RNA sequence: UUGACAUUGUGAAGAGACGUUUC
RNA sequence: GUUCUUUGUAAAGUGCCUUCGAAGAGUCGAGUUGUUUGGGAAUGCAGCUCUAAGUGGGUGGUAAAUUCCAUCUAAAGCUAA
RNA sequence: UUGACCUCAAAUCAGGUAGGAGUACCCGCUGAACUUAAGCAUAUCAAUAAGCGGAGGAAAAGAAACCAACCGGGAUUGCCUUAGUAACGGCGAGUGAAGCGGCAAAAGCUCAAAUUUGAAAUCUGGUACCUUCGGUGCCCGAGUUGUAAUUUGGAGAGGG
């Protein structure tokens, strides 16, 4: 039924909807076998460092490619650029990424620099046994944080070369727009010949 | 591809200096080669045409390459798919006639 | 809690709150929205204009923020510099060490002219602006610097 | 390298030479059982290709299933219910008949594992199918790393629940916006989208 | 002469034509067998041969 | 129950479609 | 952390040059029918009819002809949390 | 008359395997109506109950015939969100996801297609010995209608 000054509600409880209630009871000891089991995977892991070394990436769409974001893998280019084999990386800290190219040097040339710094701070152990022992570090990404670049500086000049930057983006549009009907009367042109 | 640096308009997009990556064997997926631009080559003449081949060349030197194309679109399932058919049979014809 | 409830109060009063003549029984009139073009139609028309029928065009597979544009207004826009900061650039109201304000960075993608901004020049980088908000800029000094 | 022949021989099935194997060998197949033990792969360049390789272990099957659509097994049509469902002749399995091939096969050969079966003729009333199998206690494979994997427990009678190739087809398995609803699995991933989740600090 | 499925060897006399090779369709699957001490052979052709 | 298509192949008389070929 | 073993003239990785670079068919696809899906000139699934190709094929949420662009590599398979 | 091959059989032949149970959770098939729409048939309930087949400790999914239209992203699953939104709907009742973003967990791969052709290099079994989840030798068989090795698209192969 319907009454009263209210909004229309759009609550979907028609379907035995009980049957399938997932209450998070388990919330909290859950978090304490997430930890329990990550306590005892590092230490299997002998001193390596529970989690993969990962690129900087540029991040999606035009809402996001502001920010940057860690990518899965390394590229095969950047592996290489780095004088190292992809197959050797993996067995080290690092991750790759077979699909996933290359078409921003700043990210590229950013991420080889990750690379470098990479091998360059950690000691990979001899194949025998015995080692230097070292203490156990826990995340790759706490100690190689990935930071936004620097895009520019906290002042400089004024720069007003008199063009309306909102004309600008008008006739940028209309150009979009006509583009196509202009490929057409052009097209009639050379159609226009004697 | 060479980016304005402004947010709309007919090439759009922040301006990145730019790399070309190396090229994927994948994007050469249906490449031909002469293994199997051999072999295709064989199992035709052996093989031979079939019935809607015969009758598909059949339209070709009679009513028109445009009625032939009709049939091998309906045939077929696809206009294009019909079009690169139709054009391997003119090459089948060619072979018959000028030898 | 149920101490404070109403059908605490109503205990040993026949028929609860819902009276004798008019019952309180099992849904009258309908489950839901049920006939909002007949019996239900004085409060729908009322409270609920233009509930019904179509209206504008259809758009499949529509992703919002295709559309992500937030808006500032010059109202504010001096609210993207850093307090501390802000003191220094306001009186030094020079066009030579102008400040530079990031609008994308911090998260806008146009900016509006709503609002007065104190003349000093500002260097303002975004994606869109009002012809009036440029207008305003310009006029106090600072310019738009269109990015992406 | 015979096989890129074969392959390429096979796609001319309107050709004499194809017309006239596919005439006379549904003609024989037709005269042997529903459901037969096979010599050899007819298209050795096709069993191979599919996983099946020549040796003690592998085993092949060839079946006859009878072709069209599901007549709703309702008594004298009568659907006891509303005009939607009162349809009997107009219906289709949700299966493959290469499915109800793999099933019927897997069934009879209870001891071996199903890896994968391929079409081989039909006509008006039957498809054909050559069924590949292999025995996962034949120490040939339980030996083979390439192939152990299916002696595991976990593919027992892996055809009827789809794992097999036309079983993940029909099942609609594919990455993509075309299989939304059917991809992580049509009931599982219906369940998920209707099932209250609520927290201790509720949101 | 006699393999099964056929579809194995059809495509070999015109193989063997387009390059010149010289084919013979001999009678016997299970004597080109014997000839390379199996059970049957389909094919065998020598290529080198001692002057 | 009627028609089409599929299962569907080989040789002819014909009236037919412009020695092939669909009736 | 010890000790038998027993492996080698054999396995693997990397640099430039050059020539090749095989990639799944009664499938993909199309019609039509039923079913299903938020998927709307048709989301998946299936039945019958048609049935490909290799600078091919698929996809790009409005059908069609035409021109471009972009993005993966189907019709075979394994795999812990 | 003798010996093979192909196909098809038989044995209480030699050794194995399947069934049946359980089924909370899992992979499919098959499939309602009560009910809601204040009537009702489309729709709803519901791609649910019931019925059938098949698994495990998880199952399934999984290294893109993906997402995207960005400066792009990068196996799968899941939670937070997208969102009661785009869309479906006697456009009525009602239904109703996806992409990005943060997180948990992280792992990558191998066949078919290739001349080993200067060596079928591969494998079941029997059998003797031993150090027995097996190793070695011998024999039969399997296999050229292709068992190994190298190669799987990220590549890679043959030569210098
Ligand atoms: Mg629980
Ligand atoms: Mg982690
Ligand atoms: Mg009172
Ligand atoms: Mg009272
Ligand atoms: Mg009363
Ligand atoms: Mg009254
Ligand atoms: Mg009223
Ligand atoms: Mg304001
Ligand atoms: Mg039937
Ligand atoms: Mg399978
Ligand atoms: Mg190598
Ligand atoms: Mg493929
Ligand atoms: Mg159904
Ligand atoms: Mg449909
Ligand atoms: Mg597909
Ligand atoms: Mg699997
Ligand atoms: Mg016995
Ligand atoms: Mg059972
Ligand atoms: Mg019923
Ligand atoms: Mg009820
Ligand atoms: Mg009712
Ligand atoms: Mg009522
Ligand atoms: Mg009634
Ligand atoms: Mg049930
Ligand atoms: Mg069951
Ligand atoms: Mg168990
Ligand atoms: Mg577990
Ligand atoms: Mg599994
Ligand atoms: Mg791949
Ligand atoms: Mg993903
Ligand atoms: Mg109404
Ligand atoms: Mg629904
Ligand atoms: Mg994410
Ligand atoms: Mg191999
Ligand atoms: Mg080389």
């Amino acid at each position: 039924a319907i009454s009263k000054n209210l909004p229309i509600l759009k609550n979907h409880f028609r379907k035995h909807w009980q049957e399938r209630v997932k209450v998070h009871f388990d919330q909290a000891g859950k978090k304490v076998s997430r930890r329990n089991a990550r306590a005892t995977r590092a230490a299997k892991i002998a001193p390596r460092p529970l989690d993969l070394l990962r690129p900087v990436v540029r991040a999606p769409t035009v809402k996001y490619n502001r920010k940057v974001r860690a990518g899965r893998g390394f590229t095969l280019a950047e592996v290489k650029a780095a004088g190292l084999t992809a197959a050797y990386a993996r067995t080290i800290g690092i991750a790759v990424d077979h699909r996933r190219q290359n078409r921003n040097q700043e990210i590229f040339d950013a991420n080889v620099q990750r690379l470098k710094e990479y091998q360059s701070k950690i000691i990979v152990f001899p194949r025998n046994g015995k080692a230097p022992e070292a203490e156990q570090v826990l995340s790759a990404a706490a100690t190689f944080p990935i930071a936004q670049p620097a895009t520019d500086v906290e002042a400089r000049a004024v720069q007003d070369n008199g063009e309306s930057a909102f004309r600008t983006l008008r006739l940028a549009r209309s150009e979009k727009k006509f583009r196509g009907i202009r490929e057409k009367r052009a097209r009639e042109k050379a159609e226009a010949e004697a | 591809t060479v980016k304005t640096g402004i947010a709309i308009g007919l090439n759009k997009g922040k301006k990145v200096t730019s790399m070309t990556p190396a090229p994927k064997i994948s994007y050469k997926k249906g490449a031909a080669s002469n293994r199997t631009k051999f072999v295709r080559s064989l199992v035709r003449e052996i093989a031979g045409l079939s019935p809607y081949e015969r009758r598909l060349i059949d339209l070709i030197r009679n009513s028109g390459e445009k009625r032939a194309r009709k049939v091998a679109k309906k045939r077929l399932g696809s206009f294009t798919r019909a079009k690169a058919k139709v054009e391997e049979m003119n090459n089948i014809i060619a072979a018959s006639r000028r030898h | 809690p149920s101490r404070f409830t109403k059908t605490r109060k109503h205990r040993g009063h026949v028929s609860a709150g819902k009276g004798r003549i008019g019952k309180h029984r099992k849904h009258p009139g309908g489950r839901g929205m049920a006939g909002g073009q007949h019996h239900h139609r004085i409060n729908m028309d009322k409270y609920h204009p233009g509930y019904f029928g179509k209206v504008g065009m259809r758009y499949f597979h529509k992703q919002q923020a295709h559309f992500w544009k937030p808006v500032l207004n010059l109202d504010k826009l001096w609210t993207l510099i850093p307090e501390d900061k802000r003191d220094q650039y306001l009186k030094s109201a020079s066009k030579e060490t102008a400040p530079v304000i990031d609008t994308l960075a911090a998260g806008y993608g146009k900016i509006l002219g709503k609002g007065r901004i104190p003349n000093v020049p500002v260097i303002v980088k975004a994606r869109f602006v009002s012809k009036l908000a440029e207008e305003k800029i310009r006029a106090a000094g600072g310019v738009v610097e269109l990015i992406a | 390298g015979a096989y890129k022949y074969l392959e390429e021989l096979q796609r001319k099935k309107q050709s004499d030479v194809l017309r006239f194997l596919q005439r006379v060998r549904v003609w024989e197949y037709r005269q042997k059982n529903v459901i037969h033990r096979a010599a050899r792969p007819t298209r050795p360049d096709k069993a191979r290709r599919l996983g099946y390789k020549a040796k003690q272990g592998f085993v092949i099957y060839r079946v006859r299933v009878r072709r069209g659509n599901r007549k709703r097994p309702v008594p004298k049509g009568a659907t006891y219910g509303k005009p939607t469902n009162q349809g009997v002749n107009e219906l289709k399995y949700q299966r493959s008949l290469r499915a109800t091939a793999e099933e019927r096969v897997g069934r009879r050969a209870a001891n071996l594992r199903v890896l994968n079966s391929y079409w081989v003729n039909q006509d008006s009333t039957y498809k054909y199918f050559e069924v590949i199998l292999v025995d996962p206690q034949h120490k040939a494979i339980r030996r083979d790393a390439r192939y152990n994997w299916i002696c595991d427990p976990v593919h027992k009678h892996r055809e009827a629940r789809g794992l097999t190739a036309t079983g993940k087809k029909s099942r609609g398995i594919n990455k993509g916006h075309k299989f939304n609803n059917t991809k992580a699995g049509r009931r599982k991933t219906w369940k998920r989208q209707n099932t209250l989740s609520l927290w201790r600090y509720r949101k | 002469n006699d393999v099964d499925p056929i579809e194995l060897v059809v495509f070999l006399p015109a193989l063997c034509k387009k390059m010149g090779v010289p084919y013979a369709i001999v009678k016997g699957k299970a004597r080109l067998g014997t000839l390379v001490n199996q059970k049957t052979s389909a094919v065998a052709a020598l290529t080198e041969v001692r002057a």
